[PDB]
């Protein structure tokens, strides 16, 4: 059907791209908070 | 042995190292265990996988 059954090699291997794009995102959403220009005026008044 | 340096230091000579490691793509040989200077570039790495 529409589910894919998948060995175990793959179920690592989707494991770890999951944990590349977990930590991915967390970076970016972190830079975008770092690098938005109300933090810059607030970082730089303080 | 296990050894500490500056921290203005450990500013330059670890952020350094790791632009040394992301500009070219470099390879790092290291003494393996984290022991002196491999726990300074364990905590430079650190702040490498943190921003970069």
């Amino acid at each position: 059907g529409l589910k894919l059954f998948i060995t175990d090699d793959e179920l690592k291997k989707v494991h770890d791209f999951e944990e590349q794009c977990i930590e991915e995102y967390f970076r970016e959403k972190d830079d975008r908070f770092n690098s938005s220009n109300d933090e810059r005026i607030r970082v730089t008044s303080e | 042995q296990n050894f500490e340096l500056q921290p203005k230091l450990k500013q330059v000579f670890g952020k350094g190292l790791i632009k040394a490691a992301m500009t070219t793509g470099a390879w790092i040989f290291t003494g393996g265990v984290n022991t002196g200077v491999i726990r300074h570039v364990g905590d430079a790495l650190k702040d490498h996988a943190s921003k970069s």
